[PDB]
RNA sequence: GUUCGCGAACUUCGUGGACAUUUGG
RNA sequence: CAGCUUUACAGAUCAAUGGCGGAGGGAGGUCAACAUCAAGAACUGUGGGCGCCUAUAGAACUUAUAACGAACAUGGUUCUUGCCUUUUACCAGAACCAUCCGGGUGUUGUCUCCAUAGAAACAGGUAAAGCUGUAUUUUUU
């Protein structure tokens, strides 16, 4: 026992002494702090200055924990500075992926229904508030009327019985049970019927046709081949040629006009399907597949396990004998599940960020080009290109220490983990962001120009050349400002939703508008034009959605389903945060090296 | 079913030795065996109980009248028992 | 001399049966079936061979986690980059394995996995030339295509013993979702077609020739095999052959321990449909659908095979696969069927004559061996040679001819 | 979304283009 | 309906020998700090534990391939398009490094629920759980 004790001691005191885990404080405290900060209006402390460095990261985090249309209010954990600054979300959002998909499908359905119903659909006006004034809000939000009915379609007790009690909830639910790991919410497990139900719910959204043969010459390998042959497919994408286009054949003894017989047209389609035969000199061209044909039946009828549309042929109990009648009540849909695409063919899995879980991907890989308009086709192609290039150049990371956790741990001055309404948090961030910008301005040449509370910076008066020279500042700063504005816009829509004179449907729609129009609503492209690529992608996604959405007689401004756009935005933010952070650091470390 | 029978079956091909009730040992390639040890053998020598030996081609023997069968020692290894 | 050999042995997957025994067996003929597994494109013959390999070995090196689970195949005889990247088994990249039978008569089998795809009949042809028996394999669904018919024709010519493998039952249970009766009918039709394609021999589930399989899930059975596993319990030994015979064809069985009157009363579903296909269907449903505990209980009762604690937490397709492996054991039934098919050695002489004119052999004074195909198994070239007569030792100074 | 063109009943549907930005004051 | 082991036991003597260990928890948490990351791990080394497991570390070869992550954004140098001219800022493709955003694995701690002996078996008896079981030519009438 003594020896054991000694060993334990050795294990302990050698490395890593106990740093105490700090408690989860009240939101009231946070609010008070914020109020105090507001009252103060500059301080310019060192700690405060230091903390400002991580604002774009904070913004990104906030964006990631956006409340989905099915959620009333994303109650979210947060880190916040003793001052009342840099008040950023802690938790990573994540989801049971098939469940998430189901939820999304439900939302889509609801949106469709709304479209069908309402005639004069009042779209959201932007920017939502008077930028000249400073209309922020906290107390009002807190003691407001009940957050009115969010977007979840009504489920019948017969068909989707196993989900309706839990499906639409924050985490989402199935959160407290044997069906997950626990509240950490990393590994999910399921029974069959629930899974089946989820799949059914999804179908509206994710009808990916998973006859592997469907994707003949639309597999990533095939696309790669096409790229590295400078070859194309009417529906597929096209690139720069990957090697130098230097033919100069010189019509030799071999490959003359009068030697060969041009009997086959030898289209582009062939060249990628048989890379080594039809194309001569295939440098870096992967070997594609060649699979078998599918026999299947997928139906939505009462009867089960029958020949529907086949061709008819010519002409001691056995070991289970009334244990069973050959079909159980679930096996109708069990078979379907078994046949399915990734998410559902499995009854257990790992959970993923929801900024993962691409629900677009499966549509824009699915070779649509018949009876659509040309713009849509173009968009699809663009999407494919975006995908394909990414696939071609993957990325590998390694060992790392994450920033939020570090701050939680080592830093005082932080209080931590105050469960705030997400909207409140967003508002705080917006306020804080604005403050930060002002601080930055002060640090630089003190300007004539002033920020709108909705971030649209502009000069007050007294416009001169010298002034202009002084106050050009950086593109980085403007990018940051743009980002902040975007956040405000999304946050502001949520705020609007929370108060009256709005709708939940409008909320989602508003969000969609915001994301799928950055180009219109706020120019980042002005300062960083790689954001234009992102914008283009978003537009393409929107286009894809709209045709997909509006197969029915509905055609107009009302349509949510912001997910893929949101994801794209998040990705962009991720790409950009580090540079922004660096810039901020540089700005703060102006006097010193 | 009998594991000795199985063993015998396995020994098919191999050169088994084989004594009867009479006490007349044989040694030959085991051609075929059945559940009742109804052995056939090829290229088979035949010792008399007294001493003298006689070569013979394709002997059949009925297991009833068989006493004991010696199989080659390779079959010890595998793969019948487990 | 020995050290090198030892090294070679070391760089290899340790087989569950002792390879020494196999070697010993090989010293004797008639304990060596040479089997060409052949069929149309994507029959699932390579997959089947994979199953056999798995059964043979303890643990395979590049058998991934996913493949173990039963997601992707592990086509163990695909080998070269070309093939794994492409999807098609392309060259005759076979394997040798000891295999016990129903009644455990070990026999060292020289499997050669043909290519299906028709532009590789070369490899198929080679296999045919080599192999005295041929497992024809067929997709249930795709049916006996013209390709298969052609193969059959050009296996009668060679000549060879023709076991069949109606592979891809899962496809009719889960893809087509044929009722059990319908499935049975389909099977019968297929059998009829096969027979028609054939001249002399009749093939059926009785007389061990059909081998019903689904390699994705990874079960083969013959009817005899099934009986052995799951109908010795309930019938006295003497009437087992009879039962087996009854099982196939236009036959019905009413509540009567133990008759079994051909035809008939009220609720149909034939003997085969009642005692085989229906059971399979049930297993499938339960595996996918049922409350897991109840399924487990059933499998304890009606099959005496235990769904383990780790296995219970599987996903469906894998779970189903596991269940079927538990049921129909490491594929001995197939081997038994093969054995039944191969006459043996009445045919063999004829085959050899066909290969190389009629005449008379010479065992002791010489050896001769058909160098069948050059290959690239271990990077470097080998010649896949079949030794017909004599014994060809290492280092031996040898004659040859390109034909 | 914002302009220009064309088809059908200024107004609206069907549609083909074009739509960065600041430093050099 | 027979047998053997395995728990509950009665009351043993009490060896005896086994086994049980001479006792050290099982969970989880958007709790941390620390390593180590395609899985591989062949084959070798060197440990525990018996021609072989379990740990380690060393390359080999694997395929990576689709998915440490069914995710995908951003930098920099160089080469090549192209804006063109110039600065950012970029168009659009390569090569090699880097950057975030996430991820597991074990090591440990810490914080809230579930637990809970300090030994038990021999000789069999009781109760349950698990495996093996009819004479007329080839085995035992
Ligand atoms: N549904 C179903 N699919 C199967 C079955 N057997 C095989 N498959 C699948 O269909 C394909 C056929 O298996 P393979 O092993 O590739 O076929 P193969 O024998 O290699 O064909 P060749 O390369 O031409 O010899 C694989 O993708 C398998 O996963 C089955 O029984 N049911």
């Amino acid at each position: 026992k003594s020896r054991k004790r000694a060993k334990k001691m050795t294990k302990k005191a050698k490395r890593s002494n106990l740093y105490t885990p700090k408690a989860e404080m009240p939101p009231e405290h946070l609010r008070k702090i914020i109020n105090t900060h507001s009252d103060m209006a500059n301080t310019d402390k060192k700690a405060f200055l230091g903390a400002l460095k991580y604002l774009p990261h904070a913004i990104l985090k906030l964006l990631e924990n956006m409340p989905h249309p099915w959620e009333q209010a994303k109650e979210v954990k947060v880190l916040y500075h003793t001052s009342g600054a840099i008040t950023f979300v802690n938790e990573t959002p994540r989801v049971i992926e098939p469940v998430y998909t189901a939820q999304w499908s439900a939302t889509w359905i609801a949106m469709r229904r709304e479209k069908r119903d309402r005639t004069h659909f009042k779209r959201m006006r932007f920017p939502p508030f008077d930028d000249d004034e400073p209309p922020l809000s906290y107390e009002q939000h807190i003691e407001n009327i009940e957050p009115l009915d969010p977007i979840n379609l009504p489920l019948d007790s017969q068909d989707d019985e196993y989900v309706k009690d839990w499906l639409y909830d924050s985490r989402p639910l199935e959160e407290d049970s044997k069906k997950v790991n626990g509240t950490s919410y990393k590994k999910w497990s399921f029974d069959l019927p629930e899974m089946s139900n989820l799949y059914r719910l999804s179908t509206p959204l994710r009808d990916e046709v998973t006859d592997k043969n469907y994707y003949y010459l639309f597999d990533k390998k095939s696309f790669f081949n096409g790229k590295a042959l400078n070859n194309a497919i009417p529906g597929g994408p096209k690139f720069e040629p990957l090697y130098p286009r230097e033919e100069e054949e010189d019509y030799n003894e071999f490959n003359s006009i009068d030697r060969v017989i041009f009997r086959v047209p030898i289209r582009s389609e062939y060249k990628v399907a048989f890379p080594h035969l039809y194309n001569s000199r295939p440098r870096s061209v992967r070997i594609p597949w060649y699979n078998n044909p599918v026999s299947c039946i997928i139906q939505n009828d009462e009867e089960y396990d029958t020949p529907a549309l086949f061709f008819d042929p010519s002409l001691f109990a056995p070991l289970l004998a009334e244990e069973e009648e050959l079909i159980l009540p679930n096996t109708k849909d069990a078979m379907s599940l078994y046949h399915s695409p990734f998410p559902f063919n499995r009854t257990k899995g790992k959970m993923v960020r929801a900024q993962d879980v691409a629900l677009a991907k499966k549509w824009f890989l699915q070779h649509p080009d018949e009876e659509y308009p040309v713009k849509v086709k173009v968009s699809y192609q663009k999407l494919l290109k975006n995908y394909v290039l990414n696939e071609l150049h993957p990325t590998l990371p390694t060992n790392h220490n994450k920033t939020k956790l570090l701050k939680s741990l080592k830093n005082t001055k932080y209080f931590q983990q105050t469960t705030i309404d997400w909207v409140e948090a967003g508002l705080q961030l917006c306020r804080q962001g604005h403050n930060m910008l002002n601080l930055l301005i002060h640090r630089k040449g003190l300007t004539y120009l002033h920020l709108d509370y909705n971030f649209n910076l502009k000069p007050t008066k007294t416009l001169t050349t010298k002034e202009r020279k002084k106050s050009r500042l950086g593109n980085s700063f403007h990018l940051m400002r743009e980002l902040l504005k975007m956040m405000k816009l999304i946050v502001d829509t949520h705020v609007q939703f929370r108060l009256g004179n709005v709708d939940a449907f409008q909320l989602a729609d508003g969000i969609h508008y915001i994301l799928n129009h950055i180009g219109q609503l706020t120019g980042i492209y002005r300062y960083k034009y790689k954001v234009m690529h992102q914008i283009r992608a978003c537009k393409d996604l929107k286009h894809i959605i709209y045709y997909k959405f509006n197969k029915n007689l509905g055609k107009g401004p009302g349509c949510g389903f912001w997910q893929p756009a949101w994801r794209v935005w998040l990705n962009f933010l991720r790409g950009t945060i580090p540079l922004l952070e660096r810039y901020i650091g540089n700005l703060i470390t102006r006097q010193f090296e | 079913n009998g594991i000795p029978v199985k063993l015998l079956n396995e020994a098919q091909g191999h050169i088994v030795s084989l004594e009867l009730t009479t006490g007349a040992t044989y040694r030959g390639k085991l051609v075929e065996s059945e559940d009742s040890m109804n052995v056939q053998l090829r290229d088979v020598i035949a010792t008399e109980p007294q001493g003298a030996v006689t070569h013979m081609d394709q002997i059949f023997v009925r297991g009833s009248q068989i006493k004991f069968i010696v199989v080659p020692d390779l079959l010890k290894n595998a793969p019948l028992f487990k | 001399e020995h050290t090198i050999f030892t090294q070679l042995k070391k760089n290899i997957p340790k087989t569950r049966y002792n390879r020494d025994y196999m070697l010993s067996m090989a010293n004797i003929p008639e304990r060596i079936i040479n089997v060409g597994v052949i069929g149309p494109l994507h029959s699932g013959k390579t997959s089947l061979m994979d199953l056999l390999v798995i059964d043979s070995h303890k643990r395979i090196p590049d058998m991934s986690k996913n493949v173990e689970l039963g997601w992707k195949p592990l086509r163990y005889l695909d080998n070269l980059k070309q093939e794994i990247d492409r999807g098609l088994s392309i060259k005759l990249n076979g394997s040798t394995l000891l295999c016990t039978d129903l009644e455990s008569k070990s026999r060292m089998i020289n499997f050669l996995d043909a290519p299906g795809h028709v532009n590789f009949m070369d490899e198929t042809a080679v296999a045919l030339a080599a192999s005295d028996l041929v497992l024809i394999v067929i997709d249930v669904v795709e049916g006996v295509t013209f390709v298969v018919e052609q193969l059959i024709k050009q296996s009668i010519k060679n000549n060879v013993a023709m076991c069949f493998v109606i592979n891809k039952l899962d496809r009719l249970i889960l893809d087509l979702k044929l009722p059990p009766m319908d499935a049975y009918l389909k099977l019968n039709h297929i059998i009829a077609n096969i027979n028609s394609f054939t001249k002399g021999n009749v093939f059926s589930p009785i007389d061990n020739n059909i081998i019903f399989a689904s390699t994705k899930l990874g079960f083969t059975f013959t009817i005899k095999e099934f009986v052995s596993y799951y109908y010795a319990h309930s019938i006295p030994s003497s009437k087992i052959d009879d039962f087996t015979t009854r099982l196939w064809g236009s036959v019905y069985y009413h509540k009567g321990n133990f008759r079994t009157k051909p035809f008939e009363n009220v609720e149909k579903y034939p003997t085969f449909v009642e005692f085989i296909l229906i059971p399979l269907y049930k297993i499938f449903s339960y595996a996918l659908s049922m409350e897991k505990d109840k399924l487990k209980n059933l499998l304890r009762s009606n099959f005496r095979v235990n769904l383990s604690q780790e296995a219970l937490q599987y996903d469906p397709q894998p779970f189903l696969k596991h269940v079927l492996q538990l049921i129909f054991r490491q594929q001995t039934g197939l081997v038994d069927a093969i054995t039944r098919c191969y006459q043996p050695f009445e045919l063999f002489d004829n085959k050899t004559a066909h290969l190389s004119i009629p005449g008379k052999s010479t065992p002791e004074g010489t050896l001769w061996a058909h160098v069948l195909k050059t290959v690239d198994y271990g990077g470097a070239e080998w010649s896949l040679v079949r030794i017909y007569s004599g014994l060809l030792k290492r280092g031996d100074t040898v004659r040859i001819l390109d034909t």
